[PDB]
């Protein structure tokens, strides 16, 4: 999972960081460093390496202090500027949770 | 509990509203909190929406036996929960199921058909 979470409670604004790894959430089933902008870094496949050669936005209300932690299961971008834009998200959580 | 369809709104003492006011959830006026006592603590919980609100003491006191259920007696739009105790009191619990439409000679309020007497009941209810 990648999702923007928050260090705080959470609006789940998401974002996909996007720095470029050589696309393996684009290798996967049907039925490497560029520093570019990854396509997409939201949830999904990632990857523990393609988490890692993925960085944030500094742009957005919220980031980590960890300077991209590096592990997708973990999340939380760390909330910078709340009650504000980067809107809101939610789940089934904060539907029952 | 017996369970009804509400937020908290603000209670309103006096100034009839019924502005907006989320607490999207549902107020249940029950037996307090220890389902026991005469008093009637007003359950309040979403699996809702509430606009982060609640404007409820985790759930809302009554003083039982004069309770009366004004219907939305001094009527304004549609439904809230209108408690009128001492028309000071006044508990006022956001409309946010509206059901049935709003319907005359029940609460003359957007939900009643069923929530009237179960709000009519449950300020009367001897339980």
């Amino acid at each position: 999972t990648v999702i923007g979470i928050r260090g705080s409670d959470q609006a789940i604004p998401k974002f996909q960081m996007n720095c470029y790894a050589k696309e393996d959430a684009f290798s996967y089933p049907r039925m490497k460093y560029s520093s570019k902008p990854y396509k997409v870094d939201n949830m999904t496949r990632i990857l523990p390496q393609q988490s890692r050669y993925i960085s944030f936005i500094k742009d957005d209300r919220f980031v980590p202090v960890r300077k991209f932690k590096g592990n997708n299961g973990v999340v939380v971008l760390r909330d910078r500027e709340p009650k504000e834009p980067v809107a809101l998200i939610e789940t089934v959580r904060q539907m029952k949770d | 509990v017996i369970k009804f369809r509400a937020g908290v709104c603000e209670y309103n003492e006096d100034s009839r509203l019924c502005t907006p006011i989320p607490v999207q959830g549902e107020i249940e006026i029950k037996p307090n909190e220890e389902e026991e006592l005469g008093f009637w603590d007003f359950e309040w919980r979403p699996t809702e929406k509430p606009v982060g609100r609640e404007l409820d003491p985790i759930s809302l006191i009554l003083i039982p036996g004069e309770t009366m259920w004004v219907p939305i007696k001094s009527s304004k739009s549609g439904r809230i929960f209108a408690l009128v105790f001492s028309s000071n009191e006044r508990y006022f619990f956001w409309l946010q199921e509206k059901n049935s439409g709003n319907l005359p000679l029940n609460e003359l309020s957007a939900k009643d058909k069923e929530i009237y007497n179960k709000m009519i009941g449950v300020l009367n209810n001897s339980s």
